[PDB]
RNA sequence: GGCCCAUUCGGGUCUUGUAAUUGGAAUGAGUACAAUGUAAAUACCUUAACGAGGAACAAUUGGAGGGCAAGUCUGGUGCCAG
């Protein structure tokens, strides 16, 4: 039991690292591409329609 | 029914 | 023209007269009571749906327009004749969609 | 801390004033030299209808009975019914919910229980024709107090309801500089277990005064017979002078006790009734406590209230102390220009109060 | 002489008998073009009485009716201020100082209309930390989400809505209905990453002493006697006294087959009869539908930057996520709660 | 579809028998109880002829 | 005891509500419809 | 129909402004931006313009006479603080929005807007730095172009962004500094609800009025009295002690004493109340 | 000081809760209890709706 | 199996579907060295290198239909209807 808890838990601790990767080293926050494009709630459209 | 929604009350010491 | 000759009419929201109905998104529930600033009159507008009616609460500045019909539905109430297109000068369906904030 | 006060003095207008302001409130030596000391049971019974109209309020009292704390809490109103001790009428506690109910989270439904007169507190017809204009002047447009039964004392067992249908903010700002022009008398000669006849010799006792004056009277002859008469024999009338240009009114009240001529009541209170136009004017001595204190609590506006020489007696002087110890407001009053007579003007800026109870 | 009196003082009858003989003394008694533009009037009128009037009035009059008028530079002085702000006092951070209504004074149960906001990137979760901006005043709460059940109750929400309102309930200060605010979950620069920092944005709708938020309580029994309409239940209750008290309840199974409690069998212990509208199965599970009341967390902790001495990495309670992970404490999980892939054989009959 | 969010027409995930219960068999929903007491009323409807 | 007393309550609480909405309904249909029938006559005279 | 629809457009909810008739307080700008996107220096080289003394050091409200009638507070919000971007902008009647062009927005300029948009929008005013470093023309007009239309987003539409191309001798260029003081005199501010209900004030100095003795026949520990001075805004503060305040980062206090000061930053119109431009003398700064 | 002593107190506050959060919920706030789930004779004190 | 017509019952016709895998080519927006240009300079024209598989190098607007829960609400003549 104990062994499949310390994977759990070291499973979570490497999806947290993982996401502390994407942290730019420099000190500047820069908007995600949805608040820069603030495309909002929309339908799923075909790509059809792009051209 | 009465003290269901009261929270406060008349504490008489007397 | 109902507004006096505008295609819109700024008014102010009263009260949000359905909110206690218990059908959700019922028609009853998407009724507002706006007072038109030109004349100050009383009239009562549609809300697109329940969730355009959280934008909107009471004092706010509303811009309506007529709401037509094309035909008749079985939950509709005949006689309200307005539609709410901005609130605090911000539409609705701008707010609805999350493209935009209500300035306050 | 606390805000002090000392004796039984102003009671309910202390509590009132404490639950409007939300400010916390001590009072302390109430009747301490007497044989009984501490609270009567109109005042515990006034502390019961409090907590019961409120939410979150905490009411100790001391001991020996002779100290009172309030913390104030939220008005919240609500349907309820309040039985009023033989020892005070309904009135004694209507009176004070007048103050609260316009500016309540839920509609004030009470009914009220006991004796429906005295000789020292409002009457039903005081309230519904003397008190509840002035609200209707500030911007309550929807109040009703129904008699359902009529109880005299000493036996009582009347019925009355009141019903606040109207919330608001906060009173609107008043301006009423002049002096009111009186159009017609009315009022409402009522009788309890006795013969038709005593309420007719009121009016003619009534009319006898009145007569001599230049508008219409009509005194209207309210009987009451049957199960809803009360349980004691009583008789009392009450006359009110209208001004319908802006709504204000003037009025008088007394009952009979046992052995009295109904003839000379009718005199006493239409006497009383142009003493008190004599000594008002724009409200009545008997409303000047209840229009002051809605525009204590109004916008942060300047309101104007025009009163007379004569209203300014110990009464008024000590309403004003009470009300600057708590909302640390001042009264202030100028001389009129005019020379017909000595009135002054009492102005009042708003604490700018608002109804925070009802949801939005 | 008192309030309590109601009547006022008269003279003696025959006196104002004999004064009111003659009533000669009494007889004297006896377009603007929109509603926009009156408003407006209206308003500017009432602006207009009060100069007036305060010009009337002495300067010292005046200033001790209205007060100091905006725009008048003032010294206020404090006391029992902390120390920590006079020593950790940095003048580039600023000193704004806000005038408190009588209602900002009180504490009580806030309700308010709140929605995670669209930028955030994760929804948020009852009883769990929310620095929130009301009026004046910076704070951290434990809220709870709430929902109407088509205007019949408060339920409680285990999480705010992907992309709209709920209703919230957090103790705190009271503030004036209709006031709008905004929530975040992190003010250190430690913690701050890179994400949108904004979490919840509401406005508050009442304020009230108490509240009545409760959750939904199901009892679970299984059957296992059927004849017909009738069926014996068991693990719903330990005893039979406990289902006395839940006789005539109003129960159901999972295909919808509404049914009663009728009676509590003698033997065993805590099993009872039941009546349904319809023949059930023994792999079907009933249920009893209740509702148990939840309180709200009385926990206030304002949030105190200038006077720490870096104003910059105040912190508060800890979101259950980062709680768990300090203790190395597994997500808690269900097995049954999981859902899997239901595959259905063709249905045929005798 | 007018004035609804994909969001809103999310599928809701099916549930299924408890491990404790996984003998007694497939846990009936209200759509497989239909089809029970639709047969039963058509067996019935032909033995009272 | 007790579910004789919450029935009765709910009864009352229903009872009040469908009146409630009802008069609502009602009320708004007959004034504005007024107005909405007043309106389109003009339209119809002009 | 045009004259229906332009006469609709003037209407509004009626409000009550309680902005004192006479002596207004000075208007507070807020310049906020991301760090090191150049707050100091815009501050500076306004203050150079308006008044025509440069300061080398800035740290708190700065008050300048910027108008005949109009006076200024500016206010360098710390970039790396989220808890000051809070009160500011419940306070802020003009908010500097600072951008770095050649960045392009970032998380707390976003973050700003979203706090003031719930907490009552003030006027807000876009301006442009770091364009010098741009190399192309061509992709600077694009990027320029891009900018004011997401600032379009977050404020109404056809919102003025300001542009400044790089700073000399920690100055901005003199005539377009001499722009933004021209547009930050014709704007007009609108009343809020929250700041048109409750008196606040943005201090101006600091003091500690504790006898040193007490300092130390108890020890550091011991709480302190504190004088605060500064304008007064919104509605009316009573004039009695006793008041119940609230101070932002602090918590709650109670106004042991007041009393009124001589304007020490007072505007020209009332001197010489007591068409025609600013005197030279007349601009002060406090 | 003051603002010290305050500090601990809500230090102290914070401990508590966060060792709520951990905690196992109690059974009624679990919702679908069964009988072996909750403590016996729970439900004659609580006084369910 | 797809599609078409048809109120109705049904009728007509045939290479179709993938919400499967996979290959090498083409180039523009951009990132940009130059020269020409001009009083100088911008701009135009011409021109090295780099520049595509989610080609995430991530155009939208509007409309018509569905379907799902141990979910919620309402009216009833069980299991239904809205
Ligand atoms: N090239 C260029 N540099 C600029 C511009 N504006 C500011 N800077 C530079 O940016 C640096 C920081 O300027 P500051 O005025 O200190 O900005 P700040 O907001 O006060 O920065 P912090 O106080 O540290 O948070 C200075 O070295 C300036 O030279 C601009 O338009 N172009
Ligand atoms: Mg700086
Ligand atoms: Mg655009
Ligand atoms: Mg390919
Ligand atoms: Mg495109």
């Amino acid at each position: 039991k104990e062994a499949h808890k310390n994977a759990v838990i070291a499973a979570r601790e490497g999806k947290l690292a993982e996401l502390a990767e994407n942290v730019s080293g420099d000190g500047k926050r820069a908007i995600n591409y949805q608040i820069l494009k603030n495309k909002g709630l929309t339908p799923k459209r075909n790509k059809d329609n792009r051209n | 029914k009465m003290m269901k929604n009261k929270r406060g009350g008349v504490i008489d010491k007397r | 023209s109902p507004f006096g000759g505008s295609s819109h009419a700024k008014g102010i929201v009263l009260e949000k007269l359905g909110i206690e109905s218990k059908q959700p998104n019922s028609a009853i529930r998407k009724c507002v009571r706006v007072q038109l600033i030109k004349n100050g009159k009383k009239v009562t507008a549609f809300v697109p749906n329940d969730g355009c009616l959280n934008f909107v609460d009471e004092n706010d500045e509303v811009l309506l327009a007529g709401f037509g019909r094309k035909g008749k539905a079985k939950g509709d109430i005949p006689g309200v004749r307005f539609k709410v297109v901005k609130v605090s000068g911000v539409s609705l369906l701008a707010l609805w969609k999350e493209k935009k904030e209500k300035p306050r | 801390k606390y805000t002090t006060f000392q004796g039984s003095q102003n009671f309910r207008l202390r509590i009132v004033l404490a639950t409007l302001s939300g400010k916390p409130i001590k009072i302390e030596k109430i009747r301490s030299g007497d044989l009984n000391p501490g609270l009567k049971d109109y005042e515990v019974s006034f502390l019961r209808l409090i907590e019961s109209v409120t939410n979150g309020s905490v009411i100790e009292i001391s001991y020996t009975g002779t100290t009172v704390i309030y913390r104030p809490g939220i008005i919240v109103g609500g349907a309820s019914t309040h039985i009023c001790p033989s020892s005070k009428p309904v009135g004694y506690f209507v009176e004070p919910m007048l103050y609260l109910a316009p500016f309540s989270k839920k509609k004030f439904s009470i009914l009220f229980k006991g004796i429906t007169a005295s000789h020292n507190d409002a009457g039903i017809e005081a309230i519904k024709w003397g008190l509840m204009p002035v609200m209707e002047k500030f911007g309550v447009r929807e109040c009703a107090l129904h008699t359902l039964k009529r109880g005299s004392p000493p036996l009582g067992g009347g019925e009355v309801h009141l019903v606040v249908d109207s919330l608001i903010a906060q009173p609107i700002t008043m301006h009423e500089i002049d002096r009111p022009i009186i159009s017609s008398i009315t009022g409402v000669a009522y009788s309890t277990r006795v013969s038709p006849s005593l309420v007719n010799r009121m009016i003619d006792g009534a009319k006898k005064v009145l007569k001599n004056l230049q508008c219409e009277v009509n005194i209207t002859a309210d009987v009451w017979r049957g199960e809803n008469s009360g349980k004691s024999p009583g008789w009392g009338i009450t006359l009110v002078a209208q001004s319908k240009q802006k709504g204000w009114s003037y009025f008088a009240e007394d009952i009979g006790d046992a052995g009295s001529i109904p003839e000379e009541l009718g005199e006493k209170v239409a006497c009383q009734l142009l003493e008190e136009i004599s000594k008002s004017a724009a409200v009545g001595r008997n409303q000047l406590p209840l229009a002051i204190v809605y525009m204590v609590i109004g916008k942060e506006d300047i309101g104007r209230l025009r009163i007379n020489k004569e209203q300014i007696d110990e009464r008024f002087i000590i309403l004003l102390r009470d009300i600057k110890k708590i909302f640390n407001t001042e009264v202030f009053l100028k001389p009129v220009d005019e020379a017909d007579n000595e009135d002054m003007i009492a102005t009042i800026k708003g604490i700018g109060f608002t109804n925070t109870s009802k949801k939005i | 002489v008192d309030l309590e009196k109601f009547v006022p003082y008269f003279d003696t009858f025959e006196k104002l008998a004999k004064k009111w003989k003659s009533v000669d003394a009494i007889k004297e008694r006896f377009e603007y073009d929109t509603w926009y533009e009156l408003q407006k009037a209206k308003i500017s009128k009432q602006l207009e009485i009060n100069n007036i009037e305060y010009q009337e009035m002495t300067p010292e009059q005046r200033q001790r009716i209205e007060g100091f008028k905006a725009g008048s530079y003032v010294r206020i002085v404090f006391e029992k201020v902390p120390m920590e702000f006079v020593k950790n006092f940095n003048p580039k951070f600023p000193i704004v100082m806000g005038g408190l209504l009588p209602t900002e004074i009180k504490f009580g149960i806030v309700k308010a209309r709140l929605r995670r906001h669209r930028w955030h990137k994760k929804i948020l979760k009852t009883n769990d930390p929310l620095v929130l901006s009301l009026g004046w005043r910076r704070f951290q709460t434990l809220p709870i989400y709430t929902t109407t059940d088509s205007r019949t109750r408060t339920r409680m929400l285990k999480y705010t809505p992907e992309h709209t309102y709920c209703n919230a309930a957090f103790y705190g200060p009271l503030c004036s209905p209709n006031t709008p605010f905004c929530g975040v979950q992190i003010v250190a620069n430690s913690d701050t990453g890179n994400g949108f920092r904004i979490a919840a944005t509401g406005i508050v709708e009442e304020i009230d002493v108490n509240i009545e938020i409760v959750k939904k309580l199901k009892l679970v029994g299984f059957p296992y006697k059927i004849f017909k309409n009738t069926a014996f239940i068991k693990d719903m209750f330990s005893s039979a006294m406990e289902v006395a008290r839940f006789e005539g309840a109003q129960i159901k199974t999972v295909s919808g087959i509404r049914g009663e409690i009728k009676r509590a069998l003698s033997k065993p212990e805590g099993h009872y009869r039941a009546a349904f509208e319809d023949k059930i199965l023994m792999s079907d599970i009933v249920i009893l539908r209740s509702w148990y009341p939840v309180r709200v967390k009385k926990f206030y902790n304002p949030v105190t930057s200038l006077l720490l001495k870096e104003k910059t990495e105040w912190k508060g309670l800890r979101l259950t996520g980062q709680i768990r992970a300090a203790m190395n404490l597994e997500t808690p999980s269900n097995p049954d709660s999981a859902y899997h892939k239901i595959e259905r054989v063709e249905r045929h009959f005798n | 579809a007018k004035l609804v969010h994909d969001v809103q027409k999310k599928q809701h995930r099916e549930r299924s028998q408890l491990t404790s219960r996984s003998r007694y068999g497939f846990l009936e929903k209200h759509k497989d109880y239909v089809k029970r007491a639709q047969d039963f009323h058509r067996k019935q409807s032909t033995l009272k002829v | 005891f007790e579910a004789r007393q919450r029935i009765e309550e709910k009864n009352k609480e229903s009872s009040d509500y469908h009146a409630k909405m009802a008069h609502i309904v009602n009320t708004i249909n007959t004034e504005e419809g007024a107005e909405k029938n007043k309106y389109e006559r003009e339209r119809k005279l002009r | 129909q045009r004259s229906s629809d332009v006469n609709e457009r003037k209407l509004h909810v009626p409000m009550v402004d309680r902005t004192p008739e006479d002596d207004p307080p000075p208007f507070i700008v807020a310049v906020v931006g991301p760090p090191g996107t150049g707050k100091t220096t815009l501050i500076r080289s306004l203050v150079r313009r308006m008044t025509k003394s440069t300061l080398n050091d800035i740290q708190g409200p700065i008050t300048v006479v910027s108008g005949k009638h109009r006076r200024l507070t500016f206010l360098e919000c710390p970039a790396d603080d989220l808890n000051a971007m809070i009160d500011i902008a419940k306070i802020a009647d003009l908010v500097l929005l600072l951008i770095d062009g050649n960045f392009g927005f970032e998380m707390e300029t976003m973050e700003f807007l979203n706090i003031a948009q719930h907490h009552g929008m003030p006027r807000v005013l876009g301006v442009a730095t770091h364009l010098d470093l741009f190399k192309s023309q061509s992709t600077l007009r694009a990027s320029k172009k891009r900018l004011k239309h997401r600032f379009w987003t977050e404020v109404y539409q056809g919102a003025k962004l300001f542009y400044l191309s790089g700073v000399i001798n920690g100055r901005y260029p003199d005539r377009e500094i001499l722009n933004l003081s021209r547009f930050i005199s014709v704007m007009k501010f609108r009343p809020l609800k929250w700041r048109n209900e409750h008196p606040y004030m943005l201090a101006d100095r600091f003091t500690d009025l504790t006898h040193p003795e007490l300092i130390e026949t108890q020890g550091l520990q011991i709480d302190r009295k504190v004088a605060i001075y500064g304008y007064l805004h919104g509605t009316p503060l009573p004039s009695a002690p006793g008041t119940r305040v609230h101070i932002a980062g602090v918590g709650d206090f109670s106004v042991a004493q007041i009393e009124k000061l001589p304007d020490p930053c007072p505007t020209p119109f009332y001197q010489q109340k007591l068409r025609k431009r600013l005197d030279d003398k007349d601009k002060l700064i406090y | 000081s003051s603002f010290e002593k305050q500090q601990i107190e809500i230090r102290k506050q914070i401990e508590q809760l966060e060792n709520e959060a951990v905690a196992e919920k109690k059974w009624s706030l679990k919702g679908e209890v069964k009988a072996k789930d909750r403590p016996e004779d729970a439900l004659l004190t609580e006084e369910l709706e």
